[PDB]
């Protein structure tokens, strides 16, 4: 039983019924956690950890803004929905989870063959840094330039002075 | 605590000095003449929840 | 309540004592009476003991729970409230409670049974023992509180034992024993309203169809005060009920709107507000929890009583015989379900349901 | 039985290893609460808890059992999601961070080339779980404390992350075990004495410990985010906060004092030469020895957590923000440029081996 | 619907242990009573000069912390309420609200003549004549102010009563 | 002030002054017709709005939202007892402070009129209940002044000796509790053991650790027990180290100075206008002390110095209160070395009780003992305003005598009452943690404030 399917089923239910802004900042965290875990267990543990290191800091800053802008509006308001229309919507959605229509690509299993030629064996992050700091160093230096612009941009927007 | 003489007789002569001094009015005294004829009290109450433990 | 609960400052008990009253009726006053309230730590005892102790009537409260009795001492002045550790299986402790009292009030009664006490032990065995112990101690007035549908020949083990208990109280204490038959009582932390205010009520489609005539608990506590201080009420049976008849389905649905659980079209159905179940499942689950759960849950006998509606005994006396007007649940329903309203807290504007608004809501509930 | 009984232990052996791992960490956390009051007591010329259990050894047990026997305060029985989700996120975060702590060579539940990132990433989740208590709450002291938690997180997160990255840069690895074994000939306290202070200062701010206890400031916000918490939700938050103190004390011993490496190589060999290596008793003693070295170093920093609480007054959090952004960040980013330049000048760029 | 009730079964506080379950729930009670007595967390509620003596109990000479006594700011973390000072009419509703917010089990200690019965200010227009008009009180400590040892003795009396609790054997033998 | 059209209780319509020209636009048209031809349907066309929200005079009805209002109520460690400090915050910045008091108002002034002068004395023990003996002294001085009596020489020195022991007892409570509220827990524990040693001297002379009705009109209730001065002198030989160790954790600490430097600044003008006295006045540069201005009870026969601040903030007053620690110890040593022999109470049995040995042999002593405890002593009609240098500041009593044995009126001037009345002026601008520092630097005991 792939229990990640159940997790996304609950998350989709709570995204349809979410009312206030605090629930939305919880839908975000309830989305990154399935992403981080599935990356950890299937494809990339490096990027599972990079997601946690960067998105959490963004989440708390996002949460602190909710405190300064919460404006009483959706606590006392009413929503109608209907339990039957919610579950029927989620049932129809769950029916079609085939993002791709290449049946052979989705059904036939493949393998790779290992070789011993790579005797200098290092992590993916060392190769990523090796290329990023040598061949795509321009991409890194532009990213540094964009980060500098954000620093100036945030000040010229928020600072009253 | 009320005190006795060594003979066992009470020291208090029901003179009601301590009742008048008591800043908190925590002392209540009723007195009369004893059967043997002595000036003795039959009622001496201190309200310990009203006393301020002041020694007067 | 009032300021002085007596018609005079002198009262001669039917046992021969003459009791004078002192003071204007405050905490420092006295009425000259000593009363014993069995079951004073219960829901109704706290109402009764508070009304007796506030006017200076010395109250003996026999307890089995040491923590539950502590709040009772605050009701009266120094020396007014007295506690006796007791058990209905202990006879010396029962006599000690009534040894000095001129009035004995019996509020002991359960709708359940446990490993130690059956419904026959409490609703009959205790009531009989207390009535006899009261008589040997020279108590002038006995007041026994049965249920609203007391009947010695009832199909319900609670209604039957309550009905038999009425008989045994008169057979021991004598014809002068007074009997009270309250309806379901509503108040703060009321057992009647608590099951209606609970969210995950299983099998409400069966349980909540019973119709009743609910009565304010403050009036029942006030009526008992009238009965004890008026000897013309000896040997009488009182049916204390409200003027209006409600079914628990109506109140359950009326409460839902006051709690505003219906603000969402999905939330009540998702949260378990409605939990329909076949009656055999309700029987098995009630039967199973009777030997597995340690806390008194909805038992088998309460399932049977869900079908039996409240029948007012027409030969008994009412609030009007005591010179009192019954309160209306419409004028008190909001303030007693007010603690359970979800957001409230001066968010934008409170919806204070007046007496007129509650009756308007009742029609809307009954509209399909 | 016999054979089935014997190989069932083999089927359950690693679960007991984890249970023993969990038990070992909880014993330190439980008795850190006792040790803090004893240490503060004698510094304050009192005794501290000595009446609950023989010489006070059951004080931690009594505090947990009493709090676990208390009523939980919440508007409704179904409102557990409100004041329990926060404590659980905080507790699960710090406990998962212990998966990468090696008590000896290879004795960590999780070993990977990115153990450093996992350590920082896991602890960042605990910060999120703290702010959840002020979830549109009507308690103004809980709300006021949530604002201060975010302000402190911004202060220490950059400095603490960058300091650990400099240590990882000196060894060119993000594996915690490799960093410990890289300190055989030198403990990083000597080359990076400024960074050890900054790491400990960041640890005090991360754990909301004085002089950075602006979150749970009793004299300011009665109990901070805990003012509405009672019974089990209060224990879990209290347990997780003291778990974080043990974790950051152990990380101070790992990043700068060689982790489990012996204080004296001569004495370490002398003690281990008494036991035959062909017997299982050698590896018990070695496990006790290596963890003892880690325990001694971590005990000193757990002592230092208590020591700074009993000597320094509290600093306002708005001053903490200026201190971290105007003082600590410029210094740490200077060393992140200083250190590679020194190593390149002497042809000593690190590699993993 | 007949019944037959025993007559000579003793009360809970005097009932001896007869079977195994009597020992089992007594052990269950003792452990919980031991913890609550050991973790004695009063609420910081010093009102007047009676608070000075309560602060001296935490002072190094007496050091209540050695007995497991820790003062908590929030009522949620407290199980003992020590009323140390005069309770005025302006303060009584706040005192009752603070008491009501303590999760059970909760005990109240009344310290000093003001809290016991009014004391020096008994005949004042703005003083409550005893804190037991507002909240239940478990023990009364006398003095103006009670000494630190007098307060510690009062705490020791409460801990003695807490160690006699039989809550779980009450369920077994009285319910 | 007055409900107007653009400003009322529930909302306001705020318009700023127009910086730009009042440009006139007439004849609005599109390419299909004039404005009035489509103005009926222009409500659905956002591009047809003639009112611009950036204009300074754009009408906006804004509900008046309560600012973040916090009850810094009685149940709070910062408040030294029962203080319902109501703060309107902007985040954590204080915008307005409303100290609500009377939670410890017990009608002491009303009750005193019903008591004789001797019976009313213990009421003063319970106003500033850490500086107990100083409170008794100001009432005793006022009654002695009305009685036209004076304490003998040894009695005056005893009131000076325990006047400075009491001052140390107060500053240990004040300085260390203020430090503890800032976050320095340890100094509180060290110095409270010094309070235990000092309260031992309190208990030996009177029999009460705290409420020692020992200073009475005419002198002191009982003489010093044998061996008391040696214990006091022995305590004094070590107390210098206790003060130094406390200063090791606070005085030069950068964290302590960051919490106190520039916090709660008070100008010398505002200190006088708001009636601040003692350390609050002296921290602002004013060198004024009541022990110097109107000397009393052997303060003229000892030597001490007054510390005066220059910046009038919390750090200046901390240094001043630490100097007074050492100046009191200087006075304590002098009193121990200069205590004269002789009677401790006035030699008048119409005011002071006679000795018990004389009471039980002399008829005139027994009459005076009987009359003193059943009627008190009459005080000549008049009034007085007597002030002392209490550890909190200027404490004074305004007593009115009607010629009887009961005081007609007794108004107690509490130094903390005036200090708390300037809190809103002082704490504005500062943050919520700074209010904790400002409260602790005023030395607020609310029994004194409310009485
Ligand atoms: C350690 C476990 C922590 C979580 C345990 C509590 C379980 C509750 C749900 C957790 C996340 C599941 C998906 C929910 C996404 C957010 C949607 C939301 O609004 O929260 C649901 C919660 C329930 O409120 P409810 O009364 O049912 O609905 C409103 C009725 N008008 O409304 C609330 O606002 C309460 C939310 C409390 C704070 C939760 C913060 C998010 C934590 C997520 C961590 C785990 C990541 C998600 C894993 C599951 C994925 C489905
Ligand atoms: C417990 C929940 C475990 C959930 C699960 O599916 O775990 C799978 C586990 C696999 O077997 P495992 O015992 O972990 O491997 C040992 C090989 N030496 O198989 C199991 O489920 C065994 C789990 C039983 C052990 C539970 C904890 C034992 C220690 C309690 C003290
Ligand atoms: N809606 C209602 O509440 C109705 C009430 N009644 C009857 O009114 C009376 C008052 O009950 P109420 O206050 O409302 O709610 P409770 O259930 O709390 O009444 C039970 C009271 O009697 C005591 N009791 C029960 N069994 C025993 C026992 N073996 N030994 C000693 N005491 C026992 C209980 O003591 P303890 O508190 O220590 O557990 C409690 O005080 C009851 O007899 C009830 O049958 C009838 C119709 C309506
Ligand atoms: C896990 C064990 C929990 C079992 C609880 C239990 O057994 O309790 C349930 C019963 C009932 O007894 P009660 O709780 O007084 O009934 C009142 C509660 N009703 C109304 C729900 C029935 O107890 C017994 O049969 C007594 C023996 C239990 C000894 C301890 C085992
Ligand atoms: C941890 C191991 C040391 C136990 C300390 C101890 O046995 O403590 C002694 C205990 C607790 O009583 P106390 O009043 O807290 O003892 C403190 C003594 N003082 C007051 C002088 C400091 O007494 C008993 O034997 C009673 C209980 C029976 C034994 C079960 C003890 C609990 C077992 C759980 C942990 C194994
Ligand atoms: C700063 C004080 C600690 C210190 O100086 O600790 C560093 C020093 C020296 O050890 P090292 O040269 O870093 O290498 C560590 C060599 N062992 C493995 C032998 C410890 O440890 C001690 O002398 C202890
Ligand atoms: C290059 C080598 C780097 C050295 C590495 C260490 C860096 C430390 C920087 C400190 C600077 C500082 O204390 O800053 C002070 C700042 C702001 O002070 P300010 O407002 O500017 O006033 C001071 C400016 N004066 C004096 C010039 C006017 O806040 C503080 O009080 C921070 C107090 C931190 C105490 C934390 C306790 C840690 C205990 C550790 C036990 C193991
Ligand atoms: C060689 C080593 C020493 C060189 C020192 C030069 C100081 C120049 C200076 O301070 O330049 C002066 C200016 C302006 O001064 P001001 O304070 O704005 O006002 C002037 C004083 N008034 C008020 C009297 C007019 O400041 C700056 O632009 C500060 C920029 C410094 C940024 C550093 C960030 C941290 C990076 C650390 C590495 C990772
Ligand atoms: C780990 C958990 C350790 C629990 C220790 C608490 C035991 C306790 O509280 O023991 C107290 C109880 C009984 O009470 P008693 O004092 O013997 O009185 C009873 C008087 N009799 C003996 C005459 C009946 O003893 C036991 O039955 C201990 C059994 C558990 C081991
Ligand atoms: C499993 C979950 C975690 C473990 C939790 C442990 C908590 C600690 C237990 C509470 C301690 C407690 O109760 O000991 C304190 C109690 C309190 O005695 P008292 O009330 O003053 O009356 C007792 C004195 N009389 C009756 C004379 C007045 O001493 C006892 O009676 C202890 C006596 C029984 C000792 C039996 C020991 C058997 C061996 C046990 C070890 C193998
Ligand atoms: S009445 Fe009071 S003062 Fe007079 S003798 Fe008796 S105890 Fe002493
Ligand atoms: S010590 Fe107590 S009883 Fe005696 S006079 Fe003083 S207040 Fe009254
Ligand atoms: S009882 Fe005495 S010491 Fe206690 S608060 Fe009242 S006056 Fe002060």
């Amino acid at each position: 039983m792939n229990l990640e399917i159940l997790d996304l089923s609950i998350l989709g239910f709570y995204s349809l019924i979410s009312s206030n802004s605090f629930e939305s900042i919880a839908i975000l965290v309830a989305t990154i956690m399935p992403v981080i875990t599935e990356l950890w267990y299937n494809y990339s543990q490096l990027f599972a950890l990079l997601y946690t290191l960067i998105y959490v800091g963004a989440v708390v800053i996002l949460f602190v803004f909710i405190l300064s802008v919460i404006n009483e509006k959706e606590e006392y308001e009413y929503e109608y929905s209907g339990l039957f229309i919610l579950i029927l919507v989620l049932l129809l959605d769950d029916l079609d989870d085939n993002e791709s229509n290449d049946n052979d690509y989705n059904n036939v299993y493949i393998t790779d063959y290992a070789d011993w030629f790579n005797n200098y064996n290092e992590s993916d992050l060392s190769v990523i840094g090796n290329l990023l700091f040598t061949e795509y160093a321009l991409l890194l230096l532009i990213i540094s330039f964009i980060l500098l612009m954000s620093i100036i941009g945030l000040i010229l927007i928020v600072k009253k002075d | 605590a009320l005190r006795r003489y060594p003979s066992g007789e009470e020291r208090c002569i029901a003179c009601k000095l301590c009742e008048a001094v008591c800043p908190a009015q925590a002392i209540t005294i009723e007195a009369e003449e004893r059967i043997d004829g002595s000036r003795r009290t039959y009622k001496y109450d201190i309200d310990m929840t009203k006393c301020i433990y002041c020694g007067y | 309540v009032s300021t002085f609960p007596l018609k005079s400052d002198i009262n001669i008990t039917k046992s021969g004592k003459t009791l004078l009253s002192v003071g204007q009726g405050g905490r420092s006053s006295r009425t000259g009476f000593t009363a014993t309230v069995f079951g004073g730590t219960g829901f109704l005892g706290r109402v009764v003991v508070s009304k007796l102790a506030k006017h200076g009537t010395n109250v003996v409260v026999p307890f089995r729970n040491d923590r539950a009795r502590r709040q009772l001492k605050v009701n009266g002045d120094l020396g007014v409230v007295n506690f006796v550790e007791f058990d209905i299986r202990n006879l010396k402790s029962i006599e000690d409670s009534v040894k000095y009292s001129d009035i004995v009030i019996n509020l002991i009664g359960t709708e359940h049974f446990s490993k130690n006490f059956s419904i026959e032990d409490v609703n009959i065995g205790a009531a009989e023992r207390i009535a006899k112990a009261a008589k040997e101690a020279g108590v002038s007035r006995l007041i026994h509180v049965s249920s609203y549908n007391a009947n010695p020949s009832s199909s319900s083990d609670f209604y039957a034992t309550k009905g038999i208990g009425e008989q045994v109280v008169r057979d021991n204490f004598g014809p002068d024993a007074t009997i009270v038959r309250p309806a379901p009582m509503y108040f703060r932390n009321s057992p009647f309203l608590n099951e209606l205010l609970q969210i995950k009520a299983l099998g409400g489609n069966v349980i909540f169809k019973k119709e009743v005539y609910p009565v304010h608990a403050l009036q029942v506590g006030e009526a008992i005060e009238r009965i004890a201080f008026d000897d013309a009420t000896a040997g009488q049976t009182y049916e204390l009920f409200g003027k209006e008849r409600y079914s628990k389905k109506e109140l359950r649905e009326m409460i839902k709107h006051i709690i505003h659980i219906g603000q969402r079209g999905y939330y009540p159905y998702s949260a378990g507000f409605y939990l329909p179940a076949p009656e055999p499942f309700l029987y098995a689950f009630a039967l199973i929890r009777q030997y597995i759960s340690s806390q008194p849950r909805f038992n088998v006998d309460q399932l049977k009583r869900s079908h039996i509606n409240q029948e007012i005994d027409q030969s008994a006396k009412t609030f009007t015989d005591l010179g009192m007007v019954p309160d209306e649940l419409s004028e008190y329903l909001y303030r007693y379900v007010k603690p359970h309203i979800s957001y409230t807290s001066q968010t934008q504007n409170r919806t204070v349901y007046s007496k007129e608004d509650i009756e308007k809501l009742r029609d809307y509930v009954n509209t399909p | 039985m016999l054979n089935n009984l014997f190989d069932f232990i083999e089927y359950i052996e690693y679960w007991l290893i984890i249970v023993a791992f969990v038990a070992s960490v909880l014993i330190v956390v439980a008795y850190l609460t006792v040790a803090e009051r004893k240490t503060m007591g004698y510094m304050q010329r009192r005794l501290g808890p000595n009446a609950v259990g023989y010489y006070g050894v059951l004080m931690a047990v009594a505090d947990a059992l009493k709090l676990l026997s208390k009523e939980i305060v919440l508007p409704h029985n179904g409102d557990i999601i409100y004041v329990m989700s926060g404590p659980l996120i905080s507790l699960f975060s710090v406990l998962l961070s212990w998966a990468v702590i090696p008590f000896g060579p290879g004795l960590s539940l999780l070993d990977s080339e990115y153990s450093i990132i996992y350590l920082l990433a896991s602890g960042s989740i605990g910060v999120f779980g703290t702010v959840i208590v002020g979830w549109m709450s009507n308690s103004k002291y809980t709300v006021l404390a949530t604002v201060r938690t975010t302000a402190q997180l911004i202060s220490y997160e950059l400095v603490l992350t960058t300091v650990v990255f400099i240590i990882a840069l000196i060894v060119s690895s993000l594996n915690i075990n490799v960093i410990i074994e890289s300190q055989y000939n030198i403990w990083y306290i000597i080359p990076f004495f400024p960074l050890c202070l900054i790491f400990f200062i960041s640890a005090l701010a991360e754990t909301a410990r004085p002089p950075f206890d602006n979150v749970e400031a009793e004299s300011e916000l009665v109990s901070g985010h805990m003012t509405e918490l009672s019974a089990s939700p209060f224990v879990i938050f209290f347990l997780s906060e003291y778990c974080s103190m043990v974790l950051m004390s152990t990380l101070t011993a790992i990043f700068f004092f060689g982790g489990y490496l012996p204080f004296s190589n001569t004495i370490h060999h002398l003690i281990l030469n008494l036991f035959d290596q062909h017997s299982i008793y050698y590896f018990i003693i070695e496990g006790i020895l290596l963890s003892g070295y880690l325990a001694i170093k971590a005990n000193f920093f757990m002592f230092s957590f208590v020591w700074i609480r009993a000597a320094a007054p509290r600093l306002r959090y708005d001053l903490l923000i200026l201190f971290c952004w105007y003082v600590l960040l410029p210094i740490v980013f200077a060393i992140v440029v200083f250190a590679p330049g020194i190593l390149y000048c002497f042809d000593a760029l690190p590699v993993i081996i | 619907y007949s019944s037959d009730l025993p007559t000579d079964i003793p009360v809970l506080s005097k009932r001896p242990h007869t079977n195994l379950l009597d020992y089992t729930f007594t052990t269950f009670d003792k452990m919980k009573n031991w913890a609550r007595k050991s973790s004695f967390w009063p609420m910081t509620f010093g009102l007047a000069c009676c608070a000075v003596e309560m602060m001296h109990v935490s002072a190094p000479r007496y050091d209540q912390d050695r007995l497991g006594i820790i003062f908590r700011a929030s009522p949620r973390q407290s199980d003992i309420m020590i009323v140390a000072g005069t309770v005025t009419n302006k303060m009584a509703p706040a005192l009752r609200q603070v008491y009501d917010q303590m999760p059970y089990p909760r005990w109240v200690i009344s310290m000093g003549s003001c809290a016991n019965g009014g004391g020096y200010y008994h005949y004042s227009y703005s003083v409550v004549r005893g804190v037991d008009r507002i909240v239940p009180v478990d023990i009364y400590v006398p003095g103006c102010p009670p000494t630190s040892e007098a307060l510690m003795y009062g705490v020791f009396q409460l801990q003695k009563k807490m160690m006699d609790g039989q809550t779980h054997r009450m369920w077994y033998r009285s319910y | 002030a007055a409900q107007t059209k653009d400003n009322n209780d529930f909302y306001d319509v705020k318009t700023k002054k127009n910086d730009f020209f009042p440009v006139q636009v007439d004849g609005i048209e599109s390419s299909l017709g004039k404005y009035e031809e489509f103005a009926k349907d222009a409500h659905e066309w956002e591009s047809w709005n003639l009112q611009n929200e950036d204009h300074p005079e754009y009408p906006v009805k804004r509900t008046k939202i309560r600012h973040f209002t916090l009850n810094f109520g009685p149940q709070h460690p910062a408040a030294h007892g029962v203080l319902r400090l109501i703060l309107e915050l902007h985040g954590e910045e204080i915008l307005r402070s409303d100290p609500h008091v009377g939670l410890l108002h017990r009608g002491t002034e009303k009750l005193i009129e019903s008591k004789t002068y001797m019976q009313a004395l213990p009421y003063f023990d319970r106003l500033d209940y850490v500086s107990m003996m100083t409170n008794e002294q100001v009432f005793s001085l006022a009654v002695e002044k009305l009685l036209n009596l004076e304490v003998p020489e040894r009695g005056q020195y005893i009131r000076t000796l325990f006047g400075e022991i009491t001052r140390v007892l107060n500053h240990l409570m004040s300085v260390l509790s203020h430090a503890m509220d800032v976050g320095a827990l340890t100094p509180f524990l060290w110095g409270f053991e010094e309070r235990e040693k000092l309260m031992e001297f309190y208990e030996r002379v009177s029999g009460a650790r705290l409420h020692s009705a020992y200073v009475r009109p005419g002198g002191v209730s009982q003489d010093l027990p044998a061996g008391l001065l040696d214990d006091i002198y022995m305590w004094a030989t070590q107390f210098g180290d206790r003060l130094d160790e406390t200063e090791e954790l606070l005085t030069d600490s950068r964290i302590w100075k960051q919490r106190t430097i520039g916090i709660g600044e008070v100008t010398a003008e505002d200190a006088l206008n708001y009636g601040l006295s003692g350390v609050m006045l002296r921290g602002s540069g004013v060198p004024f002390d009541i022990r110097k201005s109107q000397p009393y009870d052997a303060y003229d026969k000892v030597d001490f110095d007054i510390a005066v601040g220059t910046k009038g903030d919390c750090y200046d007053r901390y240094l001043i209160r630490m100097t007074e620690f050492r100046q009191s110890l200087r006075i304590i040593e002098q009193c121990c070395n200069q205590m004269p022999p002789g009677p401790v109470k006035v030699e008048d049995f119409k005011v002071a009780p006679p000795p018990r040995a004389l009471m039980k042999e002399d008829m005139e002593a027994l009459i005076h003992h009987f009359l003193l405890y059943t009627k008190g002593y009459a005080v000549p009609a008049g009034e007085t305003y007597t002030a002392i240098e209490a550890p909190k500041g200027e404490m004074a009593v305004y007593v009115v005598s009607d010629g009887s044995e009961r005081p007609y009126r007794c108004k107690i001037r509490a130094p903390g009452f005036a200090h708390l009345g300037a809190f809103d002026h002082i704490a504005r601008g500062h943050f919520l943690p700074d209010a904790v520092a400002i409260i602790g630097t005023m030395d607020l005991v609310f029994g004194e404030v409310d009485r």
